[PDB]
């Protein structure tokens, strides 16, 4: 049916997306060659199929994805990989010159050359393809490439497409530690401007997620890939719902519109539950209540937050595996009765949530065991804003240092823009607070 | 690609740079034919980009041979892997600096231009762009300095675009063969520092002491230490050039390293740092490398890490690291000292993991930071020069050198200005 | 000591380019107030305002001559005393660096200088120089006789640590006004820097014009010196879309402007180290920085809302400038 294409920015963007795609191939059972020895994709090109790839050739499935990188390094890996055989060279592009970590310079210097090719490349696919319900963006806040690239991308994409939805899965520097000095500069500067253009932005708790996942793992270490693995699987679940109707399938975006009362709130924070480590998956069979409850607990929360602190204007539920609404209701009563999750006065209603027939999607070689149901929720809290602030302060300090200016100025970027980022952040925090208050 | 030209010059560097290139060549594992012995494609490509392929798929090393005296190169050529370099590639002035930064400087330049131009043209042709150039020489010794001074300006001058790092041994403050010897260096370096974006220097004495002590050998060998140094350099090249799970571009890192391009340079650090017996026998635990690096001993130059302050420290791990190893290492640093960590900037340290663990030990790290004490110490040396100035010995020779006194004074002067910032570095955490 | 460094702000009449821009004048100049107010918006819409009070404030309306009179005439007397004085123009080109230099300012000045001196009746000589600082390199405009770059090196003359000596440049003295003009015309051509896409003309290079006057009267001998500095400004490369070289050069200066802002914040700091030597300009400037030299700054700003950064940047600057304590001393010599 509908096809979606994913964009990867930075080394991180590609890698993460890479996880996504292969998962898709596996889930379809389409061979990494791109033409599955398995029969053609489900329902022929299913909506899932088409988004993942298209059957052309015919009898070949080629994924709908564009991989972009300033630095040749990561993309070259792709070329190496078997998946590469699947991906026709058109899809995969590499860039000679890396970010190396300047949002502005990478953005300006790299972006100009790259954009034309990419836009064309995407364009052709876009033209050929029926279209995307939306497309996913991958990139790294920390990575210069993601920063610079995204900024360039956002405006252009926004301007051109307009209607087409945009979603960005971004990596938010863990408050625990940046990667670079640069990263705070990059992140804040890049993020604020782009975000406004973007419908919503997503950030990751590297620390929180890594800690949580790792702890869930009860593993000395998660693999970066493994970490990605979690990301992919959840996404796949997301795709699955829209792609294939579950017990309840909803327009994800349309629901999302419901979900976010405001464009002002680009995105509600989203969670996936139950929080499943491999071990966690092992430990229990999730129940509707269990998953929800688990989800509520911050341990579930990939982001480190006090869900208590934030209000819940509303939350969404995704369902995977078999589900019966009765159970849902039971969960509902449990949740509703439970004080702990606070509901904003504004939205009296939890609704709505959706259920998927198919059991939750998993990333291939998934570390975690399968869970009967998978769920995702959106909540809007002040606290989430706070996290941004948390990063912001360090950046602010940097600004105070006024160190890491002439690199930016070489890029001709101002302080004022940065200040604007800060002020916008403050804006935004205020807005978040305002909305956050019930 | 983005090959960088390797330069050996100064007698020191006549060894030392040569050692670096050769060892790097060893790192190449390309057979002496210049074909690639090494099966590994990955190394092969990376090396291959580095080394232009002669027919027979020979690898043309990116290097120039500079002779204080022509014999020196001869020894080099007679030395191993003479074959790998095509004799055409290098040429050296017979004269050399002569021990004199200025004297060498003036004399050398005429020769320098001819040699530089040909190679540079080739090199420029060779890769679409070079990341930069590396220089090996001993500033402390007269020629490294003498050649460097002349060479650096033009060479840097040629491409403002290119970013170059220079290597020179700094004279050991502990002792000098002659007072004059560091003198030649000082003017060279002083001029050099502004000229060159990046300088990497290790005090000879400390390296010798550390090397020797660690070695528990009677003495550190010149070559061996050079080898060690070259090893230090090699990892950086190898890791950056090579894929890495996390790889940082030079331009990032470099820009990153200075809390902004005003800070001229950062002083090198090597990891793992261990004693000869210790390191050889011992294997690094994940935390292990960090700890060694952390301690004063780690720094090639002798500095008290407290005395110095780190604008930033960067280490490149080579090979994979566990993320919790990442966590542990990072955590320790902040914990260890408030002052050690820069207050201003959290995550002071950056690290990248080399995609492939180095030949030999799986994990390797580099140290980044500055030693406050060391820089200050050096300035003191200039003061020693000043005292010498009271002597005003060999003013005439300097006159022959043609350098003005004022350059001397200013050269110290600028340094003096800078040095007091150096303390400031320590002052800031 | 010294009088505090004098800072005046001038808001340009909306540039025609501004008009093409359809730039809107956020900027309000209340010359009575000597207040200039900028619609920041803050986060909010530029209902929000940021208001500064200035030593002297000129709205767009302010006539050029007037400005000069108010700023130059008092300086000229200091020159005759033996003062060393410096006036630097910062701001936007639209704001009228170019508006100011196209007309005087320079041609007017040499005429008046002779008139005041000769009426003074002091036996005097007048020597002029004109150099441009381009990409951190010095180039002699003034003497086409001299090279495109004057042989430029600078050392400390021990009398003033900040005090410096620029070897090789020559100012040629002429008692008459006229000779000066002839030079003046010549100098200008050399001076001219690159034009920009955005602006018909731009100053690629900072221009430094210096007039030295030797005076003798019955015996007291005084030397007066005036430096007229015209800022070189950069535009965002990205905005410009300028050729990479052009962008690079702009970036260098632009970045240099940050460096300039860095030193300035140090001056405010009264921090132990002032990064004069990090720029040839600030090294040359160096003794002037709150120094013995009597210094005035003319910051030009565009009412246009469009350039937030420059408006903000100027505002920040104006605060910083005051902080440094200017010790103009009349350098009267007998
Ligand atoms: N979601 C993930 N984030 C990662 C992963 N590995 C690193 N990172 C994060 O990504 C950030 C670094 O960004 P990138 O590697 O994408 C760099 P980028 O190509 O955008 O620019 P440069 O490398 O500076 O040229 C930093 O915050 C890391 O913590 C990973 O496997 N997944
Ligand atoms: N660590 C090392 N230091 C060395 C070595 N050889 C010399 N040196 C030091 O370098 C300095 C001498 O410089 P050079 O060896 O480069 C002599 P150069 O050709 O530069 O000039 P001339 O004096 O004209 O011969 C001096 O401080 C020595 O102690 C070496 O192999 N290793
Ligand atoms: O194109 C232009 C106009 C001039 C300008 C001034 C500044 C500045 C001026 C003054 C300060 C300080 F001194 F107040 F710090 C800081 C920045 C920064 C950028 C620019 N760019
Ligand atoms: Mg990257
Ligand atoms: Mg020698």
């Amino acid at each position: 049916m509908r096809e979606c294409i994913s964009i990867h920015v930075g080394q991180a963007g590609v890698q993460i997306g890479n996880a996504c795609w292969e998962l898709y191939c596996l889930e379809h059972g389409i061979q990494p060659d791109g033409q599955m020895p398995s029969d053609k994709t489900i329902g022929g090109g299913d909506d899932s199929f088409n988004t993942f790839f298209s059957e052309t050739g015919a009898g070949k499935h080629v994924p709908r994805a564009v991989f972009v990188d300033l630095e040749p390094t990561v993309i070259d890996e792709v070329r190496t990989g078997t998946y590469r055989q699947l991906f026709h060279p058109e899809q995969l592009i590499t860039g000679k010159e890396d970010a190396a970590n300047n949002y502005a310079r990478g953005h300006y210097t790299i972006g100009k050359e790259i954009i034309d090719l990419v836009l064309d490349r995407i364009r052709k696919l876009a033209d050929q393809c029926t279209g995307l319900q939306g497309f996913l963006v991958f990139h790294s806040f920390g990575g210069g490439t993601g920063s610079g690239f995204t900024s360039l991308l956002m405006e252009r994409l926004s301007v051109d497409y307009g209607k087409k939805s945009k979603l960005e899965f971004s990596i938010y520097p863990a408050p625990q530690v940046s990667t670079a000095v640069v990263e705070p500069y990059n992140s804040i500067l890049t993020t604020h401007t782009t975000l406004e253009h973007s419908d919503c932005a997503f950030m990751v708790d590297n620390e929180a997620i890594y800690d949580i996942c790792r702890r869930n793992l009860d593993i000395e270490r998660p693999t970066y890939t493994n970490l990605n693995r979690l990301i992919s699987q959840i996404v796949s679940s997301i795709t699955a719902s829209l792609r294939f109707d579950g017990a309840l399938n909803v327009d994800l975006t349309e629901f999302q519109t419901n979900l976010v009362p405001y464009p002002r709130i680009h995105f509600p924070l989203a969670t996936y539950a139950p929080v499943i480590s491999a071990e966690k998956a092992y430990h229990e069979q999730l129940s509707v209540a269990e998953i929800t409850n688990a989800c509520f607990e911050p341990a579930n929360q990939m982001v480190k937050c006090d869900p208590r602190h934030g209000k819940y204007m509303a939350c969404c539920l995704l369902y995977r595996g078999d589900v019966v609404p009765k159970d849902v209701n039971a969960a509902i009563a449990t949740i509703k009765t439970k004080r702990s999750i606070q509901f904003v006065d504004w939205c009296p209603t939890g609704f709505k949530v959706g259920i998927n027939y198919q059991p939750p999607t998993v990333v291939p070689g998934g570390d975690l065991a399968k869970v009967q149901r998978a769920v995702c929720m959106l909540s809007n809290t002040t606290a989430i804003a706070e996290a941004w602030a948390r990063l912001d302060h360090k950046f602010d300090l940097m600004y105070a240092k006024r160190a890491f200016v002439h690199w930016y100025v070489g890029e001709g970027m101002e302080e004022g823009e940065f200040s604007e980022a800060r002020e916008d952040m403050a804006a935004l925090e205020k807005d978040y607070e305002e909305v956050g208050v019930d | 690609m983005r090959e960088i030209v390797h330069i050996q010059a100064g007698q020191c560097g006549n060894q030392i740079g040569a050692k670096f290139w050769e060892v790097i060549s060893d790192e190449h594992g390309i057979d002496p034919t210049g074909s690639y012995h090494g099966d590994s494609d990955l190394q092969l490509e990376r090396i291959n980009v580095y080394y232009n392929e002669a027919a027979g798929n020979k690898y043309v090393p990116r290097a120039i041979l500079v002779d204080l005296e022509p014999g020196t190169m001869d020894s080099v050529r007679s030395g191993p892997f003479g074959q790998i370099f095509r004799p055409d590639n290098f040429v050296f002035g017979q004269s050399g600096a002569g021990n004199n930064w200025a004297k060498g400087h003036y004399t050398e330049g005429a020769e320098l231009v001819d040699s530089v131009l040909d190679v540079v043209r080739k090199e420029s042709e060779s890769c679409d762009c070079l990341q930069g150039f590396q220089l090996t020489h001993s500033l402390g010794g007269g020629t490294g300095s003498g050649m460097g001074t002349l060479l650096i300006s033009k060479i840097r001058e040629e491409y403002p675009d290119r970013i170059m790092n220079t290597f020179s041994v700094v004279p050991s403050p502990k002792v000098s063969d002659t007072v004059v010897e560091p003198y030649n260096a000082t003017l060279s370096v002083h001029q050099l520092v502004e000229n060159t974006d990046e300088t990497y220097c290790i005090d000879n004495e400390a390296l010798y002491d550390i090397c020797f002590r660690t070695l528990k050998l009677t003495t550190p060998t010149y070559g061996d230490l050079n080898h060690l140094v070259s090893a230090t350099m090699s990892g950086v090249t190898t890791c950056l050039r090579f894929p890495g799970q996390l790889n940082a571009d030079l331009r990032k890192l470099a820009v990153n390293m200075v809390p902004f391009p005003r800070l001229h340079f950062f002083m090198p650090g090597f990891a793992p740092l261990t004693s000869r017996g210790s390191q050889q026998y011992r294997a690094l635990t994940v935390p292990e490398l960090t700890q060694q690096m952390f301690d004063a001993k780690n720094m090639m130059a002798a500095c008290d890490p407290r005395h110095g302050r780190y604008l930033t420290v960067a280490a490149v791990f080579r090979g994979r690291m566990s993320m919790k190893e990442v966590d542990e290492q990072m955590l320790n640093v902040q914990n260890k000292n408030s002052s050690y960590f820069v207050e201003w900037i959290p995550n002071n340290v950056k690290t990248a993991v080399c995609d492939i663990p180095p030949r030999g030990l799986k994990m390797s790290a580099t140290f980044i930071g500055n030693s406050t004490a060391i820089q200050e110490l050096f300035k003191r040396i200039s003061e020693q020069f000043t005292a010498m100035f009271r002597r005003k010995a060999f003013l005439h020779w300097y006159t022959g050198e043609g350098m003005d006194e004022m350059e001397f004074t200013e050269a110290e002067s600028n340094m003096n200005d800078l040095v007091s910032e150096y303390q400031q570095y320590q002052d800031a955490t | 000591k010294g009088k505090n460094i004098q800072v005046v702000v001038r808001c340009r009449p909306f540039n025609l380019a501004e008009r093409k821009a359809s730039a809107h004048s956020i900027v309000e100049c209340d010359p009575v107030r000597k207040e200039v107010s900028v619609r920041t918006g803050g986060l909010a819409d530029k209902s929000s305002r940021k208001t500064y009070t200035f030593d002297m404030v000129f709205g767009a309306s302010t006539k050029q001559i007037d400005v000069y009179r108010s700023v130059v005439c008092p300086i000229l007397d200091e020159v005759i005393m033996g003062y060393n004085c410096t006036i630097f123009a910062y701001g936007q080109t639209g704001t009228g660096k170019t508006f100011t230099m196209e007309g005087g300012i320079i041609p007017r000045t040499l005429h008046q200088i002779f008139e005041k001196l000769t009426d003074n009746g002091t036996e005097f000589s007048v020597k002029v120089s004109l150099l441009e600082i381009y990409n951190e390199e010095l180039f002699d405009l003034l003497n086409p006789s001299s090279d495109v770059s004057e042989r430029l090196q600078m050392f400390d003359d021990p009398r003033n640590k900040r005090g410096v000596i620029i070897k090789g440049l020559e100012e040629i003295t002429v008692h008459n006004k006229d000779e000066v003009y002839q030079i003046l015309e010549k100098g200008a051509a050399k001076r001219t820097t690159a034009a920009t896409l955005m602006n018909a003309y731009s100053s690629r290079s900072h221009s430094v014009f210096s007039v030295t006057i030797h005076m003798k009267e019955t015996e007291l001998v005084k030397i007066g010196k005036l430096n007229l500095v015209d800022l070189a400004g950069s535009e965002n490369i990205g905005r410009s879309g300028a050729v990479d070289k052009r962008a690079r050069e702009a970036g260098n200066i632009n970045q240099s402007l940050l460096t300039l802002g860095r030193v300035i914040t140090a001056l405010v700091e009264r921090t132990p180290h002032v990064p004069y030597r990090e720029s040839k300009l600030t090294r040359i400037l160096q003794d002037s920085l709150g120094g013995r030299t009597r210094t005035s700054i003319i910051a030009t700003i565009s009412p246009a809302s469009l350039n937030l950064e420059e408006t903000l940047s100027t505002l920040e600057y104006a605060h910083r400038a005051k902080n440094i304590l200017n010790k103009p001393e009349v350098n009267q010599k007998l």
